[PDB]
């Protein structure tokens, strides 16, 4: 009568050759042997954003564009004055490492490198432009570039800070000021003092304030450290250091 | 005694049989009506 | 003074902008103000030694 | 085609990408990578733009 | 000794047999209606 | 000694896998909407 | 001072968030204010070893 | 002593591979636009 | 105290519904107050060990 | 007090309908009210055992 039992944990194994702590293991080994396999060896580029001008003399330098292998690198061109100049036409050497995508209208271009260690060149038309705009490009760089802005020399047929702080970007130029208190923030930049907040000031005045729907108020003054803010009708006096 | 494997075999693919039973799965059936 | 660095490194070619912005490309054998001369240009880690004793490289942000 | 959403999916396990979107209000595209494999998932991403 | 030869062919099946399953991932699929 | 080119066989043919599994890339992709 | 959470993490590189809603990206060797030079980077259960004996992980709530 | 033939023959296929992509480039491309 | 259900539980994570409604997801090494560290998730058998020696348990009619 | 009549019966679950119109629906490990602890759940000839000695069945007439 045991032959039965015998027969069911001998089919059991046949069935089943491994131990489900068996298979958890050889997952989590799989699972590794596909993370190095798929590993990037090489120390990886820093993934950035540039924006250069072009030298339209006769005896300069052309630029280079650091490329990636299979990543976007989009390039916008823009006269001197920063408005968008957009391609009429284009021509690239050797496709066979790079792919162009371009919007008939557009000055956006995508490019990806293809090849590993191939560099080309590129020249382009633009609409208005008389002389056209070269590049040369090179993949495989310790850096990488995702938007690349290029400023012409030439005027194209197309030619404040305080709403990007109400936004919460601070003004450059500053430091971080510690204060006892107080549910803001202040910079001093240029010898003026930029404070975020969603209070209102009383006593020093202010040059310029700006509000938002949500709130929050941005206020422009000169130098003070002493503060008078009326929230809920009570007044709270603080101080704050340069 | 090797009446072990005649009992193993037999039971083997009858397992086999059932074991795949509990593997079928059917999409419910919705409609309207009006 | 002025310093550059190396924007573009393959074998053969260098490419340098210094720090008032202008950018220029050069060979082993090659003259620069206010570096001298060019003793050793490598193409492994980005990092290129001149007769003054100064060595351009990337920078610590553009890495 | 209309819509203000993104709806993507990672195919393997940390392969890293990016994209580079054309907005209807915005001259100028934003590009953004993504990588997978980490060790929480957003479930969303919220974006403000200063535009 | 020589019956590792027999346990050693099973399990060459049965890892195969699975880690062909953890290859493919089927695409998210998205629903549209009015 | 006939086992160590039988690994270097085995390795080798693993090797070719996986370096024709690294030599391909595929392209960027386009998508306009109104 | 500053608190720095890693958001993302690769062989090779970091990606560190500070406490004031800034994004950065670093390397193995890079200089890192506050938290001196970036000794070694542990990619496996989120660790990054500095020079002042510091440990940048995840946040413990944002994991 | 007789080694140096198929240390010879790999080198012979391997470097043939070489030559026949050291002689081709593809042609440049041209796109318009209004 | 505040009493936490487990309203999902899996090999690795489990949900935590509190007694007014905290909603939270725990891995295995975390801290909870009122029961400590975090040391033993148990997936099968619906308990999760705590280092206060206590267990969180699936309710009778919270099943 | 109130009495139980075994509507549904599976193994591992079981289905009771009180006598003041409480149906419900209980598992092995319950502490019922007016009958305790029950030690076992028996699907076979339609038996719920409990820890106060008492045994919950079908009707005699609704059988």
């Amino acid at each position: 009568e045991v032959i039965d039992k015998k027969a069911f944990k001998d089919m059991t194994r046949n069935l089943y050759p491994l131990n489900p702590e068996q298979v958890v293991k050889l997952k989590q080994i799989y699972e590794t042997s596909e993370y190095a396999k798929a590993a990037t060896p090489g120390t990886p580029p820093k993934p950035t954003a540039t924006s250069q001008f072009v030298n339209l003399s006769p005896g300069s330098t052309p630029p280079v564009i650091r490329l990636s292998q299979g990543f976007v690198s989009s390039l916008v061109f823009l006269d001197s004055t920063g408005a968008p100049w957009p391609i009429a036409a284009y021509d690239l050497g050797d496709p066979s490492s790079f792919n162009i995508q371009w919007d008939k209208t557009s000055n956006t271009l995508m490019i990806q490198a293809t090849k590993l260690y191939n560099y080309g060149n590129l020249a382009v038309r633009l609409r208005g432009l008389n002389t056209p705009v070269m590049l040369t490009l090179i993949p495989g760089q310790k850096a990488v570039d995702y938007r690349v802005d290029l400023r012409v020399q030439g005027y194209g047929p197309n030619a404040d800070l305080l709403l990007h702080v109400l936004e919460g970007v601070p003004p450059p130029g500053s430091r971080r000021l510690v204060v006892s208190g107080g549910d803001a923030r202040a910079w001093l930049s240029n010898e003026k003092m930029y404070v975020r907040t969603n209070l209102t000031i009383l006593s020093p005045g202010w040059l310029a304030s700006m509000t938002s729907a949500d709130g929050t108020h941005a206020y422009e003054m000169q130098k003070s450290p002493v503060l008078l803010v009326s929230w809920h009708g009570k007044v709270m006096q603080l101080k704050v250091e340069g | 005694q090797q009446e072990i494997q005649q009992r193993t075999s037999d039971m083997l693919t009858a397992a086999t049989q059932l074991v795949q039973d509990w593997k079928q799965v059917e999409t419910q059936v919705y409609t309207e009506g009006t | 003074r002025i310093i550059y660095y190396i924007q573009a490194v393959i074998p053969g070619r260098a490419w340098l902008i210094g720090s008032n912005g202008s950018t220029l490309t050069v060979r082993e054998g090659s003259k620069i103000p206010g570096y001298g001369m060019v003793k050793l240009i490598d193409s492994l880690q980005g990092r290129i030694l001149t007769s003054s004793g100064q060595v351009i490289k990337f920078s610590q942000e553009d890495s």
